[PDB]
């Protein structure tokens, strides 16, 4: 009839909290003897089998846009990428006025010569190197028209600081864990628009494989969705919030390359060398990327008759990016540690105006869809905070056989009486990638000790 | 059955699973988060460890006291409780006196404790 | 009462604050020296735990043991010593003669487990 | 005596000596170094009292259980492992067989555990 | 007047002094005098405390 | 301007973005920043107090 307190150890309540998190790699990075500019070694490896449980009534509220998770992905790669260049060589003595010409007999239309001049073993003498260095890499500083002098476009800003040329760019996959006394909340609600309450959540420690591709526009390997087209976006009135779009199907991508000669050893003082590109052997032609037709066409028609159902009775069209410099309007990517930046007008040049347009033609597969593009090597990426990296050229030619996932788009500002919304391709940070693979997820610290009433009561 | 595993389920039914829920506890840049990490999951359970001894509920699931239960922070009867909501909620409107329930159970048990001194030293 | 709370009392008024005392043990240039804190506070609570379980006491505020009180490191009656002076005096008092107290501790209890083992493997 | 003090001596008296060596399991780029080794001491030492923690002999350094000592495990007298050998090479016999011996007391104290929970309701 | 922005190495900056417009004037520090007057013999007698 | 009395002017040539190039720039230290190179009587081959 009287109660008395009883303490509980096991009780299962939670708290909305932060925490450090791990970096759970594999086995198979493990054996490799070149080390990534991600961690093989540093990271514990995994249990191959992932214990995963389901609550059996609960509902839980999630969101995304507000998340720790992302921030914490975000501050790990920056340090990652500005770690990875400490033992690296500086390329300080590349600052030179140089005395560009066109690129030997039959101009190549992309590179120019650049011969400098640079010391030697005695700080004293000088000596006559020649090179290849591509247009966007190179700046002509003038007085007047005088064309025959150019510098190097990072010797006005910061950094000049050269990338290990035996590291990969390659993106393992790396799992998050939460340390002991947390857990993980995780949604597999198929229709989840990004804020709100789930009813199928499940409490994980180890995340699933995340890949850590950069890309601006127009997302690359990574998770597809579960059932349809899924729209995730902030408000969707307001124009500034970048929505995101989560694909069903993937569509094959190819990005090829004529040849160059291969590293051409540069000595610029004690042991440090830096590899330019030397001479080119074979014809020249130009680096593009390859889609197919109707897959991109079926695809983006899916996206119209899903994107209708916020905007009812309006049409949906697109066109390019809406300006700005060539890093940002551009859909930028590395493959086998070259950086391509592509201009992609062909591919978001079409409209819905809410009549489905079926395709039954399998002799029609020869149509693609081409995308001329262009190549640098000095890299600012993060708008900052980037530490500008000289990717070393890579000798033979490179094949990036790729898969795609996802769009990052943006609405361009309306005007009165309109039905024919657009909407555009934009980059911009890049937590976009990462909140687009790690919306499913929330961390959260359990507490295991409760108090409550009951009629038991200690002897004395 | 693993971690949270009656986190929706009814109060009765927690208590006869109690078992299987406290077993996890120990089991560059990626260095020192992993260090942090490690040295927090340490300070966590020293200290659900410590705070489950002072008020003598060493190594036991289920620890009955010798305090009264005041009504005025809940003033629920048994039954509703006990087969009628989930751990959460209820933590929810004991979390803003778990304070005062800690200082009365530490208070207790340091009596009880006297108590039993002066009863050995007794004979 | 506070960390100190009493600190000037006597015996028979610090004995009651020891549960509100014992429950403190626990709770870049600038972001090492946090972490070697943390460190050392928990390799000294779990000192004082190793010390705690070694006799045979764990989990116990007060504790009754069977080593009978040499007269050589007090020399004083119980009356006045509980009711008239501190720990502070007690403790600079006894601070040489304690390395002695606790192995006697530890071989009084290795040999109350080996008979309490005997005793159990008569039966 | 000190420290591996009875290393090579014989089961009598290594029962005589398990207090003392417990006493020794706690007491830039080295920083970090120096962090990583007192971090995994205090963690090795806090597994191993947890393990002890789990099949109910926490504090003892002596505790008996009720599991049934199979006898294809030892196959030998009782009188000739405790008068004859010394602990290592008693170590190198029984280390093929650890796992079932940890899980049938894990077990065992399940099976106690939840006699002591439902003899606790049942009043 | 300003931070003058000479440009020196590979994109190091130093911050100089530019011009001076206006006239020149000293740097000058302020004190109240009485307060600083009875202060300082507020600090005499109590120094008359430990030399007699 | 002529009546400064406290700082001197020191215009140098300095090195640019590119290091094959320099160029004349000037600014205005202040006078205990500034000690007189000795090689000679005259008093213009002023220097940086921390050079040495
Ligand atoms: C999205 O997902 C795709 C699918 O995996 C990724 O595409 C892979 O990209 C990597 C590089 O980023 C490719 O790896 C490279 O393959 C080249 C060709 O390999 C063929 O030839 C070798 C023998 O030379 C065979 O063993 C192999 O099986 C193939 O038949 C290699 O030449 C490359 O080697 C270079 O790097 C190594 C490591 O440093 C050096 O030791 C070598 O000397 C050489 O320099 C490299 O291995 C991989 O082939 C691609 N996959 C496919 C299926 O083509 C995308 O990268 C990924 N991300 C993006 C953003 O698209
Ligand atoms: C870039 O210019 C350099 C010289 O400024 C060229 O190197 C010359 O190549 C010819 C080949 O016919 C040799 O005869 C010369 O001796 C080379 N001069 C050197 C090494 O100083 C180089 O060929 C030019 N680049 C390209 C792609 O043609
Ligand atoms: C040094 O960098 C600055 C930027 O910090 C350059 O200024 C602009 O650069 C862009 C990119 O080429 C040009 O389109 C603009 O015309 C530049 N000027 C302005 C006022 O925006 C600057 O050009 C760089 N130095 C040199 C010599 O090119
Ligand atoms: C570095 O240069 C300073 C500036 O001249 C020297 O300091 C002077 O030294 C002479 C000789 O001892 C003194 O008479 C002066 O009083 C010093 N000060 C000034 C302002 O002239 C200094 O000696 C030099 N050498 C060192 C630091 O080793
Ligand atoms: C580079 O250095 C050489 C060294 O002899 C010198 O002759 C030449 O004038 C320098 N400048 C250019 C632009 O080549
Ligand atoms: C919840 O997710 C699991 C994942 O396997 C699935 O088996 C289950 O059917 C889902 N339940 C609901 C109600 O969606
Ligand atoms: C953003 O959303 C909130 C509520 O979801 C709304 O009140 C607000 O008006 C939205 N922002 C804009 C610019 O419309
Ligand atoms: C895309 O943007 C350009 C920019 O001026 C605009 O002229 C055009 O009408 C837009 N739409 C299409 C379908 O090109
Ligand atoms: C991309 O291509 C279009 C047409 O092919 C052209 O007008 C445009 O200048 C190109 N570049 C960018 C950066 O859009
Ligand atoms: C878009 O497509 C139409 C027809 O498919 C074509 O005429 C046009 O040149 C394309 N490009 C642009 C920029 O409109
Ligand atoms: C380019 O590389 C790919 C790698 O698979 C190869 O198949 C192709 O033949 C290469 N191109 C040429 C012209 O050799
Ligand atoms: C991309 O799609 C192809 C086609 O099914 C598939 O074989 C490939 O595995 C996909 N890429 C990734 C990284 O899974
Ligand atoms: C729904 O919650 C109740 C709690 O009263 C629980 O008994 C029931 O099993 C839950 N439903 C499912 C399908 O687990
Ligand atoms: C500084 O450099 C300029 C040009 O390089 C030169 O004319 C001058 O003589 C140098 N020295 C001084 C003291 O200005």
């Amino acid at each position: 009839e009287n109660l008395w307190v009883t303490v509980y150890y096991g009780v299962p309540v939670w708290k909305e909290a932060k925490t450090t998190l791990f970096c759970a790699s594999d086995a198979r990075a493990y054996e490799k003897e070149v080390h990534n500019v991600w961690a093989t070694h540093a990271c514990v490896p995994t249990d191959p089998s992932p214990q995963e449980l389901v609550l059996g009534n609960v509902t839980e509220n999630f969101n995304m846009w507000k998340n720790d998770m992302v921030d914490q992905m975000h501050e790990d790669i920056i340090s990652l990428w500005d770690q990875s260049l400490k033992p690296c060589v500086k390329l300080t003595p590349l600052c030179v006025t140089l005395i560009c010409s066109d690129a030997g007999s039959g101009g190549v239309e992309e590179m120019k010569n650049c011969s400098f001049n640079t010391t030697t073993e005695i700080r004293d003498k000088e000596k006559k190197e020649y090179a290849l260095f591509y247009k966007p890499d190179i700046v002509p500083l003038s007085e007047t028209n005088n064309t025959s002098e150019y510098r190097l476009i990072n010797c006005n800003t910061s950094a000049c600081t050269q990338a290990c040329p035996k590291v990969t760019f390659e993106p393992i996959p790396i799992h998050y864990c939460a340390p002991a006394g947390y857990a993980i909340l995780k949604c597999n609600d198929e229709t989840f628009n990004g804020t709100g309450p789930c009813s199928n959540v499940s409490t994980v420690q180890c995340t699933h494989g995340i890949r850590p591709v950069v890309s601006t526009q127009l997302l690359l390997n990574g998770s597809l969705a579960e059932k349809e087209i899924v729209i995730r976006s902030e408000n969707l009135t307001n124009n500034a919030k970048i929505i995101i779009v989560h694909l069903h199907t993937p569509v094959e991508i190819v990005c090829t390359r004529p040849n160059n000669n291969t590293r051409k050893s540069v000595r610029i003082g004690p042991g440090q060398t830096f590899y330019a590109t030397g001479d080119i052997i074979g014809d020249i032609k130009q680096a593009h990327c390859n889609i197919s037709e109707e897959k991109w066409n079926d695809t983006l028609q899916k996206v119209g008759i899903e994107l209708q159902k916020h905007f009812p009775n309006k049409t949906i069209k697109y066109n390019q990016s809406a300006g700005g410099d060539m890093e940002i309007t551009t859909h930028s990517f590395n493959c086998g540690g070259e950086f391509f930046y592509c201009n992609t007008s062909n591919l978001f040049n079409g409209t819905y105006n809410g009549t489905y347009i079926s395709t039954n033609s399998s002799a029609n597969s020869t149509s693609t869809i081409t995308l001329q593009c262009r190549i640098k090597q000095i890299i600012n990426m993060w708008q900052g905070v980037g530490r500008c990296m000289y990717a070393p050229p890579i000798a033979g030619n490179i094949t990036c056989r790729s898969n795609i996932t996802g769009l990052l788009l943006t609405r361009d500002g309306g005007t009165n009486s309109n039905e024919t919304e657009t909407f555009r391709p934009a980059g911009g940070d890049m937590r976009d990638n990462w909140r687009s693979e790690l919306y499913k997820y929330k961390v959260v610290k359990i507490e295991p000790l409760g108090v409550a009433p009951t009629r038991c009561k200690r002897r004395v | 059955l693993g971690f949270l595993g009656a986190a929706g389920s009814t109060m009765g039914a927690a208590s006869m699973t109690l078992t299987v829920q406290a077993r996890n506890l120990l089991s560059t840049v990626w260095g020192i988060k992993q260090l942090q990490a490690r040295v927090l999951a340490v300070e966590r359970y020293l200290r659900d460890q410590q705070l489950l001894g002072i008020w003598g509920c060493s190594g036991k699931l289920i620890c009955c006291t010798n305090v009264p239960w005041n009504s005025s922070w809940s003033n629920r009867n048994l039954s509703e409780i006990w087969d009628n909501m989930t751990w959460l909620q209820w933590d929810k409107e004991i979390s803003n006196y778990t304070q005062i329930i800690y200082g009365l159970l530490e208070e207790s048990q340091n009596q009880q404790e006297k108590n039993e001194q002066d009863l050995l030293a007794l004979d």
